[PDB]
């Protein structure tokens, strides 16, 4: 069974270096092409480069520029990929994949038409300036406008924190109902931001207590901000 | 240099229905095209190659046909798991390259956003930074448009937003959009309001609120 | 009574002791000399089933192919994966000279007769030999050069030709002459090939017609290989120790399958220095072509397809492929196969 295990992965600088490798097994590995496929947050599957079997060949995708360089070690079946001059726009998961022609005959050499049959888990590579860096945490206030008889919004504002991820429970994980934790955005500081909010009765306003528990494990911090109305 | 455009953007299936994605090569590139599924948490899953055989192991429920630049995918009698991003890759250049992606969601009924506006509170204002929050909850389908108006003047390069997944139980969405000024153009102005744009409403609906207010 | 079984071979050549041709040098001490009187013997009534495309005959030709090369075209510089391999590289002979592949005691060689047997399946008119023909081992991609030719009918080989993924060799019966000319006193690397394109585009049609009597009637049409490495997506092979890229774009010309494109067919060549192994080990660096005029006329006597495919469509495209040396081989051996005694 094919095995594709990804490593390397982790924090850069941007103008940085940094060298993925991929090591595998269940097959032959010196008769198979390797490649590279990437994903962007919030963004599609990119090309990255393929490598021949013979390994004395590699193809980049368009926005590489040079800047990638790919290698292969037969002794121990792994595959590298080393990356230089590494923007922000370069943060993504990168995935390992083998590569099957769909004709046979070609050999050791790579050949055009193809499909990435086999891919690893994946391995998440962050270019970034910014340091590890703990939230300010700010009240979301249920509108004193509130519908009466109605549902009122509240929530958390978790902002300028690095890395990623951030944990948010409300009442200690006692409200769970109506919840929602927001995907973090990048902000241009390159700080991430965050929120969430719960929905409730506004009549549980003024008589019920909300507190959100946020938790930043890589600045081990850990807060809880009472969100009253008003 | 070959351009992959995946028809539609997204699309909404039931539980048995039969759905069809298309992708459209800039140049012809004969067969050589491949179809992969993405779910989040897991890696891309080959389904089609070549344009039309099915890969090992991927349910016949999923075939594929075209040829030269005219592609499409079809699942038929789709099923939970089915629920998912699907690319197109052209292999026929040494350099192969990735459609932008089409996605499949649950179908309900259309539900519009309960809409709030949330204005910055004092204790970040002390740090001289004014975030102002709009929440779009539980709506569906996924399309909808916030627009930031202060005084009026509409808004834009202040402002990110973010998407829930669809929810499991009642399949909808949520959306949070934050706008961000500095505390000085924020006490330099009165009324801020987010105007939401979705179909399950009539017209937009804009809530807003007057700076110095309770 | 025998039955079908794989052993190691020995090799018989004409080399001379005195040359200093690469193939020579080799065949001088891996191989015996040839029997000026060797024994064929028609089976009466035996009917034998071969499988050219599993065929172990072709495995340890491939080994003594790569052992040749190790020893005769060492590169300057070769890189596999994470190391740097330096050693010298001086100009050489190299003429390519044939191969005999012969059984041990108590093996034999059956030899298939049927005129137009295609690899596979039941053979008819046997017959037993000591020796395979001389092959000579000749490396290259999408034609196949200075080979032997099929005796009646073009030939199309395949392991499963409704396979599209399974590669074609299609056996000439008329071979066509490609002249390869690196001219002497810009660009020393600038070479070029001319093809009678009267001869060529004649064989080319009746390829096609062979190929429909495949694939009922369909419209035959030729491609050029959409992308790879440029080993495979040009005519790759060594002439005189120096490495060529042919671009074979005007040899696979639908419209001359009537135009008045009888004339000489150029085709743009260039010698490398930097190569792709064929033995897949790497990338291989030589030093610049040796001066004055370099030149290999061959005989184009077999073709390297492979077939896109289509789930209905209304025609059948083809590509020249190769790349595997495994098939040049298979192209000789086809028709041999050893059994025990
Ligand atoms: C079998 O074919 C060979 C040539 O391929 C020929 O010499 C021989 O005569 C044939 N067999 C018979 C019985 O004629
Ligand atoms: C070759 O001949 C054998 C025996 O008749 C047959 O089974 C096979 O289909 C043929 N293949 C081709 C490509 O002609
Ligand atoms: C070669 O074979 C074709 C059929 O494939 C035939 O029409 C042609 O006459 C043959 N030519 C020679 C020289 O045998
Ligand atoms: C030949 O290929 C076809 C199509 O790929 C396949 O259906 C058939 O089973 C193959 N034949 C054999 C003997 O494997
Ligand atoms: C090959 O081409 C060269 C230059 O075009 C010519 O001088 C030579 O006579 C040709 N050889 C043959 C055998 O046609
Ligand atoms: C090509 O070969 C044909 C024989 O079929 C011959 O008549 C013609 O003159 C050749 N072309 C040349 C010599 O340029
Ligand atoms: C071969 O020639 C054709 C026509 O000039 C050209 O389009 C193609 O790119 C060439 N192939 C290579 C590998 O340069
Ligand atoms: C095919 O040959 C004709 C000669 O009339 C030429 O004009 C055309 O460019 C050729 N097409 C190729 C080489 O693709
Ligand atoms: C084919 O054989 C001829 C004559 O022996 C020779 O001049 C030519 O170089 C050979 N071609 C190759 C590719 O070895
Ligand atoms: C190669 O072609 C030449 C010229 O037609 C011919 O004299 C020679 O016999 C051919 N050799 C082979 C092995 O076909």
């Amino acid at each position: 069974e094919v095995q594709l295990s990804e490593s390397g992965g982790g924090f850069v600088k941007p103008g940085g270096s940094l060298r993925l490798s991929c090591e595998a097994s269940g097959f032959t590995f010196n008769n198979y092409a390797m490649g590279w496929v990437r994903q962007a947050p919030g963004k599609g599957l990119e090309w990255v480069s393929v490598t021949s079997a013979h390994g004395g060949s590699a193809y980049f995708g368009e926005f590489v520029k040079g800047r990638f360089t790919m290698s292969r070690d037969h002794f121990i079946d792994t595959v590298y990929l080393e990356m230089n001059r590494l923007t922000v726009e370069d943060t993504a998961v990168y995935y390992c994949v083998r590569v099957t022609f769909y004709h046979e005959g070609s050999g050791y050499y790579y050949r055009a038409g193809n499909y990435f049959d086999s891919w690893g888990q994946g391995t998440l590579v962050i270019v970034s300036a910014a340091s590890t860096k703990g939230p300010s945490v700010f009240p979301l206030a249920p509108s004193s406008k509130s519908t009466s008889g109605g549902t009122a919004a509240l929530g958390c504002l978790v902002k300028d924190y690095f890395p990623e991820p951030v944990t948010v429970s409300w009442n200690s994980g006692a409200l769970t109902s109506g919840v929602h934790t927001f995907p973090a955005v990048l902000q241009s500081s390159g700080l991430y931001s965050l929120s969430s909010v719960v929905t409730v009765p506004s009549s549980s306003l003024g008589t019920q207590t909300y507190i959100c528990n946020v938790n930043h494990k890589p600045s081990n911090t850990k807060v809880d901000k009472k969100v009253e109305p008003k | 240099d070959i351009q992959m455009t995946q028809s539609p953007s997204s699309l909404s299936a039931s539980i048995g229905d039969r759905v069809t994605i298309t992708c459209r090569a800039s140049q012809d590139i004969a067969n050589y095209l491949n179809w992969y599924q993405k779910k989040s948490g897991t890696p891309p899953k080959l389904l089609i190659f070549g344009a039309t055989n099915l890969h090992h192991g991927v349910s016949p429920r999923f075939s594929g046909s075209g040829h030269g630049t005219h592609f499409s995918l079809t699942i038929t009698n789709v099923q939970h798991e089915d629920f998912a991003n699907y690319f197109c890759q052209q292999s026929f250049q040494t350099v192969g390259s990735f459609g932008q992606g089409t996605w499949v969601d649950i179908r309900r009924t259309v539900a519009a956003p309960s809409v709030f506006i949330f204005p910055p509170s004092d204790e970040q204002l002390k740090s001289g930074t004014a975030s102002v929050v709009c929440l779009l909850n539980n709506f569906y389908p996924r399309e909808a448009k916030v627009q930031w108006k202060v005084d009026n003047a509409l808004q834009s390069g202040n402002s990110q937003e973010s998407v829930t997944e669809q929810d499991s139980k009642d399949s909808t969405y949520s959306l949070s959009s934050t706008l961000t000024l500095s505390k000085a153009d924020y006490e330099k102005h009165k009324v801020y309001a987010c105007e939401v744009t979705h179909q399950g409403l009539s017209s937009p609906v804009t809530k807003s609120f007057n700076r110095g207010e309770c | 009574v025998w039955k079908d079984a794989d052993t190691t071979l020995f090799c018989a050549s004409d080399a001379k002791a005195h040359e200093t041709e690469v193939h020579n040098v080799w065949a001088t001490h891996a191989c015996v000399p040839t029997d000026p009187n060797p024994q064929e013997i028609h089976l009466e009534n035996v009917t034998e089933n071969f499988n050219m495309w599993k065929n172990n005959m072709v495995e340890q030709m491939q080994e003594d192919v790569i052992s040749l090369w190790d020893q005769s075209l060492q590169p300057c510089v070769k890189l596999t994966g994470g190391s740097v391999i330096k050693q010298a590289c001086p100009k050489i002979s190299f003429d390519p000279i044939p191969i005999h592949y012969c059984t041990p005691a108590g093996y034999v060689i059956l030899k298939c007769n049927d005129k137009n047997f295609n690899g596979t399946g039941p053979c008819k008119n046997v017959s037993s030999v000591q020796c395979t023909h001389g092959i000579k081992p000749v490396v290259s991609t999408q034609l196949l050069l200075n080979g032997s030719l099929a005796e009646e009918e073009i030939i199309i080989r395949s392991e499963n030709l409704t396979n599209n993924a399974k590669t074609i060799i299609v056996h000439l019966n008329k071979s066509v002459e490609i002249n390869c000319t690196r001219p002497s006193n810009g660009d020393i690397r600038k070479a070029y090939c001319e093809i009678n394109g009267t001869k060529w585009n004649k064989v080319l049609k009746q390829v096609t017609e062979k190929l429909k009597e495949h694939f009922n009637n369909k419209t035959i049409i030729f491609q050029p290989p959409s992308g790879g490495d440029l080993e495979i997506t040009m005519h790759h092979f060594n002439c005189r120790g120096e490495f060529f890229y042919c671009n074979t774009t005007q040899l696979f010309n639908n419209t001359c399958i009537m135009k008045g494109c009888n004339g000489t067919i150029t085709l743009p060549c260039k010698i490398k220095q930097i190569i792709n192994m064929w033995q897949g080990t790497g990338q291989a660096m030589y030093a610049p072509p040796i001066d004055g005029k370099i030149n290999c006329v061959s005989n184009i006597t077999g073709i390297l397809l492979t077939r896109d495919g289509g789930a209905n469509t209304s025609n059948e495209t083809f590509r020249p492929g190769g790349g595997n040396i495994k098939d040049n081989w298979r192209s000789e051996l086809y028709k041999y196969k050893v059994v025990q005694i």
